[PDB]
């Protein structure tokens, strides 16, 4: 059923957000599918991990921390609470033509990136060259000390 | 697969901890503090056998088994204890046995005659269920398994003489055996003796002398009959009467050792100079399966008492407690070190010499042969139904699954860890942690299938240590029993390795008045501690049997652990009273090979039947699980998946030129060698007929649209060594061997490294 | 009797709702059948578990934690538990009929699932469709530039 | 000696209630057979176990809470205290006569347990008789759809 | 020196009591033979558990935590501190010939100890006997059931 | 995905930042690169680690604590991290050649230490030398009196 | 580097005291002989435990928590630590000729020591003889009951 690991922080967790506002309870109501009274609720996320999910996906605020400790002791829900919450990312009308103009340019870079090495190398390098010139003084009057 | 974290075993799994087994579910358990030396020599061991079916109709009454009947009826079929069992039945033998009328009034049915002598010719035929039937009204019972043991009693002394019809028939199933004593188990198998005692008297009466008299005279009354009878089943009754409580037998001889092994013993209470001396407490002083047993014992009543005389009695209640045991039974003993035989054990060493990964596994000869039943009521609404085994059927998977058998063998599981853990690992020292210590158990995986239980509860029953409520109580005793199994069998394992092993005693929360631990005395020769102790003398005291594990070096299996099938096709007549639905599984299967030809999908359905041989489709036939074989490919599967999963883990994060080359050297290498095994399975019996239906759907779909041939010089291979591999699945998955989501993973897994884009590069030459 | 570790936190909650109201205490005092007076029942508490488990179901405001941890502390009681506290829920007059109309179109669903595979593929197969369209462009370009 | 543990709690605790009240001074101060002064009981607190315990028997308001505690780290004193400290409990007149009447009731119940099986299935089974018919049509129709 | 565990505890314990009044101040450093500024025995703490203890026995109020928890982690002073920290008991003059009169009286009860078993057996067979009578009638009335 | 061990910790700790004030949230827009209302970079901390790190280097006031746990559960961002957040220390003018003059007096170090053994020696050493001389004295007569 | 354990006690112990008064800031950076700027100081005790450490013997305050704790998961620094903080402990003028006086006295003890046993006895005997003699008595009585 329900970790008491989690269900010790769940239940007041959720009990909390209901006494918070009503307005709350309605809607969980709608998207659990669960009967409108906030006992009968409370009632159903002891019952099953997936419901208590779609609960604290509704409740964000005071909600979320129990959410991540939810999701460690329950690696099987993982899965399947992910599908049940989606929601489709609006789409900017633009975006997929205004990244056409960037073909030419990152082809640039994966050259770049290939001849230097990883691009974690090529991120330093760039940083190398724009660095000031005196560092490149400075090292080469350690060499003059004898220090390597 | 089960992970654990050596350094701490506390929290990881605490069902293998010997922490947990004496009482202590905090975390402190105490150091090489105080001290006693101490050599365990012996064990005792459950035979090496696994649950049969035997059938009780008959005449016949041997008494070992029937002894073996109330195990289960009692202990797993919920009941209390087989010890209230024997009790409720010695009542039970009491009341008809001392009775003078019930012995006349079932032999007027049998012979039929109340008031007159029978001749020899005129005997006519009874048969056994029929005397059952009335049996029930006479002594009546609330336990049907008594009235079998009385049944076929006079059915034995009958028998000679011709009064019942032999024809009838019956079955049922013996449980399985815990291969170490729960205390109960030992409290049991005191009882079993008293009544392997019962029986043998009962079994054992001839009546030859009513055989010959009733030969010569020509006739006999029922007078003759009832008396006989009433004078057998009185001669059981006194080998009843008068023997000692098994629960404190034991309860006391299990206290007056555990009072000579701990060093702390108070004088006030000390074992005396004679029962020390007594004959045979030498040998069970140095046995082990009595010490677990022991450590179980106050685990539970959390103290001891002894009620019997410290010396005088005390010392004739132990040659009897030898008795019982050392007797053939269930449990007989042997050299410590043959019991553990089958485990085995691998490490991944680092370059100084301590443990990186270390693995324990259980050996296996997989079980190559499968039966297929056909369920049969007797009448409606009549739960008596016996099956009837089907061969040609079962001959084509038995021919099946013999070839998958030789390619899975375990040992070639761990021998391929390793040779990941070598091309993972960076070069460094692992101070980090502890070494990880995982562990293999196909027997746990496997318990679970036949008994249809979630892989998830199991695993987490080792992790915290407690079985979980929700589950119904026939689980959980053979869960519990099962979780004390592994226990038990691990600490025989870290002993029969470590000779030198020092008991203790742990008060330090003074949860009770005797406790007892052991603390091995393993020699390292390491540096640094893998688990927690000081490592300090170039040896280390510790008190875990995992951690005393850890520092062994690799050790090979010398004896294959053995499952063996449960056998239908003997008795066919029989009817079956076990429940049968349990561990059998339905046989039905859908598959589709989809291939694209040219710019288009072909799709070729395929069916189980059709692949059997089988023109129809019959829907009642259930093939019986082929759990092992279950067990073992599920192993396989999780430590494959595993395996892939951390080379492209570490494959990100590399960052080398050398080591990272030497990573997708081994997944391709790995991957080309998954594949060459799954074709291997293709060019089966049902790989045969899966493949030359597979290409005739995909033919006869292609009629309408004319296009041309291939060349077949590689395309035929090509196309070939494709077909087959989906094959590979469509066996496994249509018997139980393969679920179908990580039959998906294992295609996604195949799919990516491109295996197949691999193994034809082996078949042209440039 | 009754383990120490569940007497630290437990003998208190109860004390607590007693002291809260006396109402209360008639209630417990007729389901575990004790002696009315609040000593006395405080005297069973500690002396058996299933006892102090039908005292936390009668008060579920402030005691459901102790409950909880009580689950842990004695396997048996909970095990023995569940079945002394039972109340039959009320039916729907409606429902079982209601229910029979499903029988068409969940037959549907299992005849698209076994397809899929698992129901949890057929979920995310679902949204995968009701997705907007913008987004099979968007993965096509990241293939366009060489991204996969 | 007293465990550390033990004392840490236990001695701020009998402080308390001395400072609460000065009326336990001399009860306490008789049980255990002490001298009147709060500060002699607790120099014998310190001193034995046994004595700390019949101390927190005396006082059992703020006191229960470490007398727990301190039976935890002493199973040793358990048996001892336990019998130091008791109490006849008034048996009523009418009690062991009206006893007399169930004998005949009992065991008809144990006729019905060994037939069904452990107590806990009877309670179940007489469960199932009298729940609603409803349900027994319910369960019947997920048949009907093919749910095992 | 003294390990962190405890020290960090121990300091701010000391330095709470020396805040609170500074009588105490020059006992501890009359009782340890340091110098008597509260900057010089604080350093004297750290250096030495055995100076630690000595301290922590002059203020017991608030600091009689800390010192058990050093006795924890330190059992080796626990043997010195104990010596070097002791005060005569007085003795009353009453006392020992007081104790002369239970000479007699001992000897008895030890005479019916042996007898029956363990001091703890014969201090619950004594109460056997002076329970009231209709226990006994109770008890027998139950194996009347046929209850053992 | 971020861990949840590190995200139970990061996302209020960022939100906390948010609320405090909105200047912050233009700012990380600006870094990260993200649409600039609160919802959307709340949305990108959670899906990247390497995202969530640049944010928490923006604000580290209340963010450093989640930073370096967030740190110790992913090694791996460790790396790209720190060259993804990286600003040149400004050098002063005078620096380099102000280090030239040391170049004589460095090697003079290097001459002593490695006649004495490790640099911690020798700074030992340069101390007993610099000690007052009575400890010279002291120590002479501990060994007069046969102390070793 | 710091290790986090340490790091997340140590930075906002030190930030404290830094808020707290500003005159600590010019000290640290003249010890440590880093730029005065408190922000410079903070990113130099992230980068060696070393460097960490002198800070934390600047500021003792607040600041002693940490610095044990410092200690702890660093066993290495501990050693060069200890070198480069120092300070000569001055010496009083009488002192060792002060010291020169006991050289008879001490001699004496040792005499004493060797003969009863360690040092630890000779405290005890000591005492044994200092009891008031009663207890002699006492010992004899329990003696003359037969108890041992």
């Amino acid at each position: 059923m329900l970790l008491p690991v989690v269900a010790r922080a769940a239940v007041p967790a959720i009990e909390s957000a209901i006494a918070a506002t009503p307005g709350l309870v309605s809607r969980i109501a709608a998207a659990i599918g669960s009967k409108v009274s906030p006992s009968a609720i409370l009632a159903a996320v002891k019952s099953n991990p997936v419901v208590a999910g779609l609960t604290l996906a509704q409740i964000g605020s005071t909600g979320y921390d129990a959410y991540q400790q939810l999701l460690e002791n329950h690696p099987e829900v993982a899965e399947m609470l992910k599908d049940l919450s989606f929601k489709a990312d609006e789409i900017q009308p633009d975006f997929i033509g205004n990244l056409g103009q960037y073909r030419e340019e990152l082809e640039l870079v994966e050259d770049a990136a290939r001849f230097v090495g990883g691009m974690s190398n090529l991120i330093r390098l760039r940083q190398a060259l724009e660095l000031d010139i005196k560092y490149y003084g400075l090292k080469m009057q350690l060499n003059d000390m004898g220090y390597r | 697969m089960f992970n654990l974290k050596v350094k701490d075993l506390n929290g990881s799994a605490r069902g293998l901890t010997q922490a947990f087994a004496i009482g202590e579910l905090k975390n402190q358990l105490s150091v090489g503090a105080l001290q006693l030396p101490l050599q365990f020599t012996r064990t005792f061991s459950a035979s090496m056998t696994s649950e049969l079916l035997w059938e009780v109709g008959k005449g016949n009454i041997d008494p070992v088994m029937y002894a073996r009947l109330f195990f289960q009826y009692a202990q797993a079929g919920g009941a209390l204890s087989v010890d209230e069992l024997v009790n409720q039945f010695t009542e039970y033998h009491q009341s008809t046995a001392c009775n003078p009328e019930i012995w006349r009034k079932l032999t007027a049915y049998i012979t039929g005659s109340s008031n007159r002598a029978i001749k020899a010719d005129a005997v006519g035929k009874v048969p056994p269920t029929a005397i059952l039937e009335q049996l029930r009204t006479l002594a009546p019972s609330e336990h049907e398994l008594f009235h079998h043991i009385t049944t076929d009693f006079v059915c034995h002394v009958l028998s000679p003489l011709g009064f019942i019809l032999p024809d009838a028939a019956y079955v049922y199933r013996v449980g399985r055996t815990a291969t170490y004593p729960n205390f109960y188990a030992l409290v049991d198998c005191v009882r079993a003796s008293d009544l392997r005692r019962m029986l043998t008297a009962l079994s054992s009466v001839d009546s030859k002398m009513l055989q010959a008299t009733f030969k010569a005279k020509g006739a006999l009354a029922p007078a003759l009959i009832s008396q006989h009878l009433a004078n057998a089943a009185t001669t059981a009754f006194e080998r009843s009467r008068g023997n000692f409580d098994a629960n404190a037998v034991v309860s006391s001889v299990l206290t007056i050792l555990g009072r000579l092994w701990s060093p702390s013993t108070p004088k006030e209470l000390d074992p005396s100079a004679r029962l020390r001396n007594t004959n045979g407490i030498d040998q069970l002083r140095s046995n082990l399966a009595l010490f677990i047993a022991y450590q179980d014992m106050v685990k539970q009543r959390g103290r001891a008492e002894v009620i019997f005389s410290d010396e005088e009695l005390s010392s004739t209640i132990i040659p009897w407690f030898i008795e019982a045991m050392s007797e053939v039974s269930p449990f007989k003993l042997r050299p410590i070190n043959e019991t553990t035989s089958y485990i085995g054990q691998t490490s991944a060493i680092d370059h100084m010499g301590q443990p990186s990964h270390v693995v324990v596994y259980e050996d296996w000869q997989f079980a190559k042969e499968i039966t297929a039943f056909t369920p049969v009521k007797l009448a409606n609404n009549s739960n008596q139904r016996f099956l009837d085994v089907e061969p040609g059927i079962s001959d084509r998977m038995s021919a099946t699954l013999a070839p998958i058998g030789n390619t899975f063998a375990v040992s070639a599981f761990v021998k391929n860890r390793t040779a990941v853990y070598e091309a993972v690992s960076q070069r460094g020292t692992v101070n980090s942690n502890g070494a990880e210590m995982t562990l293999g158990f196909p027997s746990v995986v496997e318990r679970d299938y036949a008994l249809d239980r979630d892989p998830m509860v199991a695993i987490a029953a080792l992790r915290t240590g407690i079985v979980d409520e929700s589950l119904e109580a026939r689980a959980s005793n053979d869960l519990k029993r099962s979780m004390f199994n592994y226990y038990a069998a691990v600490m025989h394992y870290a002993v029969a390795h470590n000779p030198e092993v020092v008991v203790s005693e742990h008060q330090g929360v003074a949860a009770e008045q005797g406790s007892l631990y052991l603390v091995w005395n393993v020699r390292t020769e390491l540096r640094i501690p893998v688990g927690y102790n000081a490592i300090e003398g170039g040896s280390i005291r510790t008190p875990e049997p995992l951690e005393a594990i850890a520092y062994n070096k690799p050790i090979q299996p010398s004896e294959v652990l053995q499952a063996k099938v449960l056998d239908l096709a003997n008795h066919t007549t029989s009817i079956h009273i076990w429940p049968w639905h349990e561990a059998s599984t339905e046989f039905a299967y859908e598959d589709a090979y989809s291939v694209t030809i040219r710019n288009k999908r072909y799709t070729a359905e395929v069916k189980e039947f059709e692949l059997l041989g089988l023109g129809q489709r019959r829907e009642r036939v259930r093939i019986l699980k082929p759990t092992v074989a279950h067990a073992i490919i599920q192993m396989w599967y999780s430590w494959f998946v595993e395996d892939d999963r951390t080379l492209a883990a570490a494959r990100r994060t590399s960052r080398d030129d050398a080591e990272k080359l030497a990573i997708d050297g081994r997944r391709m290498q790995n991957a080309v060698t998954l594949l060459r095994k799954i074709e291997m399975i293709g060019t089966t019996g049902i790989g045969a007929s899966a493949v030359h239906l597979a290409q005739s759907r995909i033919v006869d779909q292609m009629a309408g649209r004319g296009l041309i041939d291939d060349s077949s010089d590689l395309h035929v291979g090509i196309n070939r060594h494709r077909i087959r591999i989906w094959a590979g699945l469509a066996v496994l998955q249509m018997m139980g061997l393969l679920s179908r989501s990580e039959a998906e993973a294992l295609t996604k897994v195949l799919g990516d490294s491109n295996a197949l884009g691999m193994v034809v590069a082996t078949t042209d030459i440039d």
